[PDB]
RNA sequence: CACAAACGCGUCUCAGAGAUAAUUAAUGAUUUAAUCUUAACCUAAUUAACUCAUAAUAAAUCCAGCCCUAGAACAGGGCACA
RNA sequence: GAUGUUGGAUCAGGACACCCAAAUGGUGCAGCCGCUAUUAAAGGUUCGUUUGUUCAACGAUUAAAGUCCUACGUGAUCUGAG
């Protein structure tokens, strides 16, 4: 039974799983965002996380290098990971990734598709979920209740 | 195992008219605010996305024009530009892509 | 009309999402802290203790498994049962449900309101608790009825006695007959062709049908079990925990339902404790932050010598 | 767990336990309803062709935390009467034995160092 | 008045209800003093449910 | 045991009352002694089943999404803190 | 114009003409074993060496290692040594 399993089987096994993993890591080190099966999106995004908790670790850290090794294929990459995509996240903590549900795919296949991307990537910017805003009849009703509770006190 | 007899239509009519074999009426439909298209409540607008996706490629492409080749990857961040823009201080440093189009309204400048 | 699905959440913007929340914990904290205090309130008749009668149980959660020490020199395995938030819900009066035992209806842990039905919040929008996650029904003697809406804490059971416990085991899903029966497979490799797990034979040759019980491939393991006869081996206070004796059927962190034992050996066993049950504000004393029985060595001791 | 058909060594001094042979003495039977045998059973040994009782002083599968765990299956060779057909018993015993004295008295007796 | 049935000659003793549960040894067969015993209804039930013609309308 | 789990070779837990079969006995008529009686009245003693006390389950309708020790699909439990 | 036939494997449903466990009568029953008879089918009824073998012999034990029927149960589940 699959009782408390943090992996997906993906590909012709655990190193096929591996192998997937790295070249959408790659894509996305690269272009800084892409559209993919929304399982295997799901699944890179944990990894995308931490491999930029390495880029922090700093340059000269062997232990993050040789990583940075096995997980980037294009070499060119590896100090756009160093140099470019560490530093620009500093204060937040967890905050690196948007991964957003697209539209089921247009072929015959129609798989379930996302996107996922870095934040502050220089792109024109996904058109995210908008909140509803202030003046609404229900978020304006609870104004006064806030008021009210600030009357009180 | 082979069939013992042929099934009636009646047998077969309620087989596969069962309220489990019809499609469901999907109720989390709703328009976007933007291009009034039908979109799903949980999902991206499909119609938008297009618009970003047409534009995400051919910015692709000009910064491909701006790389001489396959391996070659800029260092600095990159920061697009449109007809009329001038660099301000925080960008410059920067590698700048130039575009013919003026600035999508949907696209801020920040 | 093709009406639309709402959820809670959905039309809040970005000021008015944390304000709700930190509204409804308020309200929350606001109105468990206020019915703290039950025997204060409008307490019920309290009755004396016949030896007929049957006491009110408890909702707990499992924690997980420890090793403890007899003073003997045995070592026994124990499960950690944490009570959150206890409290009894609604009163059934002795004709009203088996015709013999009054119901005692007793809430489990806190959930969030936004995911509740109507008729549950109405439920306990009459009451003046938060939503309790899993409600279970105790049979109970008329001399043990408490009060609707009363705090539950763990030192209900006084070290050793013997409980009960009654969960949802751990779901398997669909297994094969060599799990969920345990018959026997067939040999693996003396040219044997497909068969290394099958039931085998399933019925007899005159019959022409196959039996109403006959046991095949399902769903095994999520279903209700009950463990007796569990010994109470310690008692912590401050953090509410029954340390109970074995293993409790169901998943560590599910909830779980404990009562006193009603096998023939204990019957009567109930006569030392606290009985309506335990009231903290009643006696005026504080409790040493752990109880335990006398058998078991204490996290600090002398360390045994025999001789 | 020493069950049927296991090749035991002979850990007392006896006359058929030194003694060479083209078997290794097997266990037939033991006396457990359960076909498995522990530290304190009792067992039945072929050695040199012939039948012997024997008691089981250790063995290379774990047990309870605390015994002694032995690299090699130990056996002691035993008549009926519950005398060891020994005169001593040289590689360590586990403590546990003491346990039962009115079985294994004059075996625990017999015993040199303890484990 | 269903309880203070009396049953002529010694048919109290001698008279069986059959039943069957359908898993393998569910078969049951209980003296018409035991079943009266434990439900009071069951022989005159029984008796009528018996008397009726078979078809669907009986119940 | 290269998964956070599964698993055994490991650990825990296991029951009251009522009935009767064959057979032993007490009062005791037909037949005023006797006699357990296919005679009463109460009776007594005693297997297995087999019943049943007791235990499980037992709050009608929000359910888009997203998690899960819950799951083949549909179902089921979570998503206020923190 | 086919009801595929021995023995095993797996899973067993039933009878009682009880092999064990449970109550008892009789003895050429002092007790320990026994030998017979009555009542009782919820549960049990082993592992090996040789044979294709059921049977049988033989080793070692067990509270016992029952007698049978079910297309000599069971091949659209398995095995073909015969
Ligand atoms: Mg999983
Ligand atoms: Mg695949
Ligand atoms: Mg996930
Ligand atoms: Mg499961
Ligand atoms: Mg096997
Ligand atoms: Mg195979
Ligand atoms: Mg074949
Ligand atoms: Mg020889
Ligand atoms: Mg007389
Ligand atoms: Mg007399
Ligand atoms: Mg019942
Ligand atoms: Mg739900
Ligand atoms: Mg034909
Ligand atoms: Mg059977
Ligand atoms: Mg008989
Ligand atoms: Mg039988
Ligand atoms: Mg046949
Ligand atoms: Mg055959
Ligand atoms: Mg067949
Ligand atoms: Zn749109």
């Amino acid at each position: 039974i699959s009782h408390g399993r943090v992996f997906r089987r993906l590909g012709l096994g655990p190193e096929s799983r591996i192998h997937l993993l790295q070249n959408l890591l790659t894509g996305l080190v690269r272009h800084e965002r892409i559209e993919a099966s929304w399982a295997r999106v799901d699944e890179l995004r944990g990894y995308a996380e931490k491999l930029i908790d390495y880029g922090k670790l700093g340059d000269t850290n062997e232990r993050a290098m040789r990583m940075a090794d096995f997980w980037l294929t294009e070499k060119d990459l590896i100090p756009k990971l160093f140099q470019v995509l560490a530093p620009r996240f500093q204060g937040q903590n967890g905050g690196y990734t948007r991964m957003l549900q697209i539209p089921n795919r247009n072929e015959q296949d129609r798989a379930k598709m996302a996107v996922i991307e870095y934040k502050g990537n220089c792109l024109p910017p996904l058109p995210l979920p908008r909140r509803d805003s202030n003046l609404t009849l229900l978020n304006q009703l609870l104004q006064g209740l806030r008021q009210d509770q600030e009357a009180s006190s | 195992a082979a069939p013992k007899n042929r099934r009636s239509i009646e047998v077969n009519r309620c087989r596969r008219r069962n309220p489990q074999k019809l499609i469901k009426v999907k109720n989390n439909i709703d328009v976007c605010p933007e291009c009034g298209h039908l979109k799903q409540k949980h999902i991206l607008c499909g119609y938008c996305y297009e618009k970003v996706r047409k534009e995400t490629a051919e910015i692709r492409r000009q910064m491909g024009k701006q790389e001489g080749g396959p391996f070659r990857a800029p260092t600095t961040e990159t920061v697009v530009l449109y007809s009329g823009e001038t660099p301000s201080e925080q960008d410059q440093g920067k590698r700048i892509i130039e575009r013919e189009r003026k600035r999508p309204s949907w696209f801020t400048q920040n | 009309h093709g009406k639309s699905v709402t959820w809670w959440d959905e039309h809040l913007s970005e000021e008015n999402v944390p304000f709700v929340k930190q509204l409804v914990s308020d309200e929350n904290k606001a109105q468990l802290a206020s019915k703290l205090c039950p025997l204060k309130d409008e307490p019920w008749p309290i009755h004396p203790w016949e030896p007929g009668s049957s006491r009110v149980g408890l909702i707990a959660l499992k924690l997980g498994m420890m090793p403890l020490w007899t003073k003997d020199g045995q070592k026994h395995v124990v499960t950690l049962l944490q009570v959150q938030d206890c409290h009894v819900l609604k009163y059934t009066p002795k004709e009203n449900h088996n015709g013999r035992m009054a119901a005692l209806t007793v809430g489990g842990k806190t959930v969030s309101h936004f995911h509740k039905s109507a008729s549950i919040l109405e439920f306990y929008q009459e009451l003046g608790l938060p939503p309790k996650q899993k409600v279970k029904i105790f049979n109970v003697t008329e001399n043990a009825v408490i009060k609707p809406g009363t705090p539950l804490y763990a030192a209900h059971f006084r070290p050793g006695q013997y409980v009960d416990v009654t969960a949802k085991t751990i779901g398997k899903g669909f297994q094969g007959v060599m799990r969920r029966w345990g018959f026997k497979g067939q040999p693996a490799t003396h040219g044997q062709t497909k068969t290394h797990r099958r039931p085998g034979a399933i019925s007899t040759g005159d019959v022409a049908r196959v039996w109403p019980g006959t046991k095949m491939p399902g769903q095994l393991g999520n279903i209700d079990r009950t463990a007796f006869g569990l010994k109470v081996w310690r008692i912590n206070t401050k953090h509410n925990i029954i340390y109970v004796n074995g293993s409790v059927p169901g998943h560590k962190n599910c909830l779980v339902k404990i009562k006193d034992s009603k096998l023939p050996a204990y019957k009567d066993f109930c006569k030392n404790l606290p009985f309506p049950t335990y009231f903290p504000d009643g006696d005026e004393e504080a409790l040493p932050e752990d109880l335990y029985d006398e058998n078991v060595c204490q996290p600090g001791a002398p360390s045994i010598t025999f001789t | 767990a020493i069950q049927k058909m296991t090749r035991v060594r002979v850990v007392d001094n006896s006359a058929l336990g030194t003694t060479p042979y083209h078997r290794p003495p097997r266990c037939i039977h033991v006396y457990n309803k359960t076909g498995v045998g522990k530290v304190g059973d009792r067992i039945l040994l072929a050695i040199r062709g012939q039948k012997k009782k024997a008691l089981i002083v250790g063995h290379r599968m774990p047990g309870p935390r605390m015994t002694p765990r032995f690299d090699s299956n130990n056996v002691v060779l035993l008549e009926d009467n519950g005398n060891p057909v020994g005169t001593r018993i040289k590689t360590p015993i586990p403590s546990s034995l003491r346990q039962r004295e009115g079985e294994f008295s004059k075996v625990l007796a017999i015993a040199q160092n303890f484990v | 008045n269903t309880r203070h049935i009396a049953f002529s000659g010694n048919k109290w003793e001698q008279k069986v209800y059959s039943s069957h549960t359908g898993y393998p040894g569910g078969f049951r067969q209980v003296t018409a003093a035991q079943l009266h015993q434990k439900d009071p209804v069951a022989i005159v039930k029984l008796a009528i449910y018996g008397m009726l013609p078979k078809n669907l309308h009986r119940r």
